[PDB]
Protein backbone atom coordinates (compact mmCIF):
# COMPACT_ATOMS: atom_id res chain seq x y z
CA UNK A 1 0.00 0.00 0.00
CA UNK A 2 1.94 3.31 1.17
CA UNK A 3 5.62 1.74 0.87
CA UNK A 4 4.45 1.14 -2.42
CA UNK A 5 3.41 4.00 -3.55
CA UNK A 6 6.69 6.06 -1.69
CA UNK A 7 8.76 3.31 -3.43
CA UNK A 8 6.45 4.75 -6.47
CA UNK A 9 6.80 8.34 -5.92
CA UNK A 10 10.58 8.65 -5.79
CA UNK A 11 10.73 6.19 -8.90
CA UNK A 12 8.82 8.50 -11.46
CA UNK A 13 11.16 11.26 -10.37
CA UNK A 14 13.65 8.58 -11.83
CA UNK A 15 11.11 7.93 -14.87
CA UNK A 16 10.91 11.89 -15.10
CA UNK A 17 14.80 12.24 -15.50
CA UNK A 18 15.02 9.07 -18.02
CA UNK A 19 12.33 11.03 -20.09
CA UNK A 20 14.04 14.20 -20.01
CA UNK A 21 17.17 13.16 -21.57
CA UNK A 22 15.33 10.66 -23.98
CA UNK B 1 7.74 8.67 4.90
CA UNK B 2 10.61 10.03 6.30
CA UNK B 3 12.73 13.15 5.64
CA UNK B 4 16.29 13.59 5.62
CA UNK B 5 18.87 16.59 6.83
CA UNK B 6 22.85 16.93 6.53
CA UNK B 7 25.45 19.12 7.32
CA UNK B 8 29.42 18.90 6.64
CA UNK B 9 30.99 21.49 3.43
CA UNK B 10 34.07 22.88 3.64
CA UNK B 11 38.01 22.40 4.02
CA UNK B 12 39.89 22.43 7.19
CA UNK B 13 43.41 21.34 7.49
CA UNK B 14 40.18 19.32 11.98
CA UNK B 15 38.17 17.45 9.77
CA UNK B 16 34.55 17.29 9.64
CA UNK B 17 30.85 15.86 8.86
CA UNK B 18 27.39 14.73 9.93
CA UNK B 19 23.42 14.05 9.10
CA UNK B 20 20.54 14.16 10.93
CA UNK B 21 16.60 12.50 10.69
CA UNK B 22 13.44 13.50 10.96
CA UNK B 23 10.39 11.33 11.86
CA UNK B 24 9.80 9.27 14.55
CA UNK B 25 13.14 8.20 15.85
CA UNK B 26 14.42 5.07 16.71
CA UNK B 27 12.60 3.13 14.55
CA UNK B 28 15.89 3.24 13.49
CA UNK B 29 16.69 -0.59 11.58
CA UNK B 30 18.72 0.27 8.94
CA UNK B 31 19.60 3.43 8.89
CA UNK B 32 22.68 4.41 6.31
CA UNK B 33 24.46 6.66 4.43
CA UNK B 34 25.42 7.12 0.97
CA UNK B 35 27.90 8.87 -1.17
CA UNK B 36 27.93 9.97 -4.70
CA UNK B 37 31.21 11.47 -6.61
CA UNK B 38 29.83 13.39 -9.36
CA UNK B 39 29.08 11.44 -12.56
CA UNK B 40 29.01 8.44 -11.06
CA UNK B 41 26.53 5.68 -9.71
CA UNK B 42 25.20 5.92 -6.29
CA UNK B 43 27.20 4.33 -3.58
CA UNK B 44 26.05 3.68 0.27
CA UNK B 45 29.62 3.81 2.71
CA UNK B 46 28.24 3.16 6.39
CA UNK B 47 25.06 1.48 8.12
CA UNK B 48 24.12 1.84 11.51
CA UNK B 49 20.87 0.61 13.52
CA UNK B 50 18.65 0.90 16.78
CA UNK B 51 21.19 -1.91 18.12
CA UNK B 52 24.80 -0.09 18.26
CA UNK B 53 25.88 -2.08 15.06
CA UNK B 54 28.70 -0.72 13.19
CA UNK B 55 29.99 -1.46 10.10
CA UNK B 56 31.45 0.61 7.07
CA UNK B 57 32.28 0.87 3.25
CA UNK B 58 36.01 -0.87 2.45
CA UNK B 59 37.40 2.88 2.32
CA UNK B 60 36.27 4.77 5.21
CA UNK B 61 37.33 2.68 8.21
CA UNK B 62 40.03 4.34 10.05
CA UNK B 63 38.39 7.40 7.76
CA UNK B 64 34.92 7.69 9.23
CA UNK B 65 32.74 6.81 12.53
CA UNK B 66 29.08 6.22 12.65
CA UNK B 67 27.03 7.53 15.87
CA UNK B 68 23.66 7.60 16.51
CA UNK B 69 21.79 10.27 18.97
CA UNK B 70 18.97 8.89 20.18
CA UNK B 71 17.98 12.51 21.96
CA UNK B 72 17.67 14.95 19.02
CA UNK B 73 16.09 12.50 16.15
CA UNK B 74 19.85 12.18 14.49
CA UNK B 75 22.77 9.72 13.01
CA UNK B 76 25.81 11.05 13.08
CA UNK B 77 28.93 10.41 10.98
CA UNK B 78 32.26 12.60 11.61
CA UNK B 79 34.66 12.26 8.84
CA UNK B 80 38.69 11.69 9.65
CA UNK B 81 41.41 10.97 7.78
CA UNK B 82 41.46 14.18 5.37
CA UNK B 83 41.79 12.69 1.50
CA UNK B 84 39.75 14.47 -1.12
CA UNK B 85 38.52 12.19 -2.95
CA UNK B 86 35.81 12.35 -0.64
CA UNK B 87 34.25 14.80 -2.35
CA UNK B 88 30.90 14.19 -3.39
CA UNK B 89 27.20 14.39 -3.29
CA UNK B 90 25.64 12.74 -0.12
CA UNK B 91 22.78 10.96 1.37
CA UNK B 92 21.94 9.46 4.46
CA UNK B 93 18.78 7.88 4.90
CA UNK B 94 16.92 4.61 6.58
CA UNK B 95 14.47 2.10 5.57
CA UNK B 96 11.02 1.83 7.50
CA UNK B 97 8.38 -0.87 6.64
CA UNK B 98 11.11 -1.48 3.85
CA UNK B 99 10.38 1.70 1.82
CA UNK B 100 12.84 3.14 -0.13
CA UNK B 101 14.06 6.55 1.66
CA UNK B 102 16.21 9.42 0.26
CA UNK B 103 17.42 12.84 0.93
CA UNK B 104 19.60 15.81 -0.61
CA UNK B 105 23.23 15.39 0.58
CA UNK B 106 26.19 17.26 1.04
CA UNK B 107 29.63 17.90 -0.40
CA UNK B 108 33.80 17.74 0.87
CA UNK B 109 36.42 18.98 -0.22
CA UNK B 110 40.48 19.42 -0.72
CA UNK B 111 43.54 20.61 1.49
Amino acid sequence: QIESTQAIGQRYETIHGGLDSI
Amino acid sequence: EVQLQESGGGLVYSLRLSCASSRSIDGINIMRWYRQAPGKQRGMVAVVTGWGSTNYVDSVKGRFIISRDSAKDTVYLQMNNLKPEDTAVYSCNAIYRGSEYWGQGTQVTVS
